[PDB]
């Protein structure tokens, strides 16, 4: 049915902390009478360019900042306008990640980088280098455990090893994004891709380990290491599993570079509740007792509001994703952008079963995520 | 800059479109002879992949043009608001065939206006249909 005026829908990924974010939406309910109902559907992020193009959907959407330059260029979102005493309240960097074409188009939440975590009492000293892993893991065979498991099959947790050595998704030149320039097929992409391929011909990693199977083995102590974000602690905590937050490795030595996501919050271009919306998402959630409460949950990472980010900086957990987060780089918000990770994706899951070399996995992902720009060059007007 | 249409291309090469040996920018197969030269009549543009000229095939622009047809559509003006857009007439215009890609000719331009036929946004690009493609 149409979207509902006089309350407020909104859709967050599944990985997140929806129970607190019901939390915020309950007191917001207590206060001004206006129910807040917080659903969390499969694939919301392709949802959500479908249902709202009919003019239907939640009133807001969260998801990394990654997606929403696309549904902005197609007219889904609405334009959002804090108020200059407002936005002095959130990192300027945040409020960058959801610029798009000059104008804001999502309340920047959270900031998102992978980080390595490893069990401090099978592995007191975690490995600098990813060169040091193939040894370790033998080593933790023989005591019936293993180095290192994390998800391989969305190229967000591998991208950090393909970007170390020069591998890059658009180049960056005078703040701007040149999509003629895609570096996903170049030496370095291959290099970092090449080593995890051969992790797993060396029986160090299993090319069909996915989200669910890392974190199991993780927190039952069956492995050393994981590469996961903040929203994952929070079952490591309730595992009783005695573990450390710390820098990634690095690849010939060169930081292993996370794409950094701002979790984001985007009011759907058709809700008749716009107004409400900001309310909810200014006064409400973008406070120290609302992000607190979605964070006791499953934790956020670094948030976008510098007064609760002061309190959170003192973890060392926040300060290790934060040095993973600067050593990587923040993710284009640009429509290009959901092509570029549908087309990696792809290159990963094909090299790592074997079924491409990494060379013809690279080759066609480098094409795909540039096909559209192609076609608007051969079907372009010009002598 | 490089050369964007086959003839300059053939000049820079010193060879013509009866010779060239050209590959397509997808998927990297060479072009029958017969796409050749309907690459040329369409005028499609060459693209350039690390420094190398490439044209495309008719099975990979027939598969991209209609997932960027069946992604990317946007809406629809009669020509004359075209006209008034661009402040300029539709033979002034660069206007494609959705189906074939080819550049309507003015005749085919002034069918759409005559017979209150719109054209279609995909993209930025304005399209309509030839006669061929009925
Ligand atoms: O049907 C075949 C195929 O379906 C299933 O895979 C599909 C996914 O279910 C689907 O969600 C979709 O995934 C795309 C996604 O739409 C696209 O946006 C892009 O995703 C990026 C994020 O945008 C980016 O923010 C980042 O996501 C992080 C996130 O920031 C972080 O907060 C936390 O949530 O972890 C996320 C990573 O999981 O990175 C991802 C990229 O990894 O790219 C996705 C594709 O990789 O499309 C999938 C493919 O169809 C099934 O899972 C699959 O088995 C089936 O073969
Ligand atoms: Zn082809
Ligand atoms: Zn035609």
């Amino acid at each position: 049915m149409k979207i509902e005026e006089g309350k407020l829908v909104i859709w967050i990924n599944g990985d997140k902390g929806y129970n607190g974010l019901a939390e915020v939406g309950k007191k917001f309910e207590k206060d001004t009478g206006i129910k807040v109902t917080v659903e969390h559907p499969d694939k919301l992020e392709e949802k959500f360019p479908q249902v709202a193009a009919t003019g239907d959907g939640p009133d807001i959407i969260f998801w990394a900042h990654d997606r929403f330059g696309g549904y902005a260029q197609s007219g889904l979102l609405a334009e959002i306008t804090p108020a200059a005493a407002f936005q002095d309240k959130l990192y300027p960097f945040t409020w960058d990640a959801v610029r798009y074409n000059g104008k804001l188009i999502a309340y920047p939440i959270a900031v998102e980088a992978l980080s390595l975590i490893y069990n401090k009492d099978l592995l007191p000293n975690p490995p600098k280098t990813w060169e040091e892993i193939p040894a370790l893991d033998k080593e933790l065979k023989a005591k019936g455990k293993s180095a290192l498991m994390f998800n391989l099959q969305e190229p967000y947790f591998t991208w950090p090893l393909i970007a170390a050595d020069g591998g890059y998704a658009f180049k960056y030149e005078n703040g701007k994004y040149d999509i003629k320039d895609v570096g996903v097929d170049n030496a370095g992409a291959k290099a970092g891709l090449t080593f995890l391929v051969d992790l797993i011909k060396n029986k160090h990693m299993n090319a069909d380990t996915d989200y669910s199977i890392a974190e199991a083995a993780f927190n039952k102590g069956e492995t050393a290491m994981t590469i996961n974000g903040p929203w994952a602690w929070s079952n490591i905590d309730t595992s009783a599993v005695n573990y450390g937050v710390t820098v990634l490795p690095t690849f010939k030595g060169q930081p292993s570079k996370p794409f950094v996501g701002v979790l984001s919050a985007g009011i759907n271009a058709a809700s008749p509740n716009k107004e409400l919306a900001k309310e909810f998402l200014e006064n409400y959630l973008l406070t120290d007792e609302g992000l607190e409460a979605v964070n006791k949950d499953k934790p956020l990472g670094a948030v976008a509001l510098k007064s609760y980010e002061e309190e959170l900086a003192k973890d060392p957990r926040i300060a290790a994703t934060m040095e993973n987060a600067q050593k990587g780089e923040i993710m284009p918000n640009i429509p290009q952008m959901s092509a570029f990770w549908y087309a990696v994706r792809t290159a990963v899951i094909n090299a790592a079963s074997g079924r491409q070399t990494v060379d013809a996995a690279l080759a066609a992902a480098q094409t795909n995520a540039a096909a559209e720009d192609i076609l608007d060059e051969l079907l372009g007007n010009m002598v | 800059e490089r050369p964007r249409k086959l003839p300059q291309l053939c000049t820079e090469l010193q060879t013509t479109i009866h010779d060239i040996i050209l590959e397509c920018v997808y998927c990297k197969q060479q072009l029958l002879r017969r796409e050749v030269y309907d690459f040329a009549r369409r005028d499609l543009c060459i693209v350039y992949r690390d420094g190398n000229p490439y044209a495309v095939c008719d099975k990979c622009l027939k598969f991209y043009s209609k997932i960027s047809e069946y992604r990317h559509y946007s809406y629809s003006l009669y020509g004359t608001t075209l006209e008034q857009q661009y402040n300029k007439p539709l033979s002034d215009l660069l206007i494609r065939c959705i189906n074939c890609q080819k550049p309507l000719s003015p005749e085919e331009k002034q069918r759409h206006l005559d017979k209150k036929q719109r054209f279609h946004n995909i993209r930025g690009r304005w399209t309509g249909r030839c006669m061929s493609c009925s």
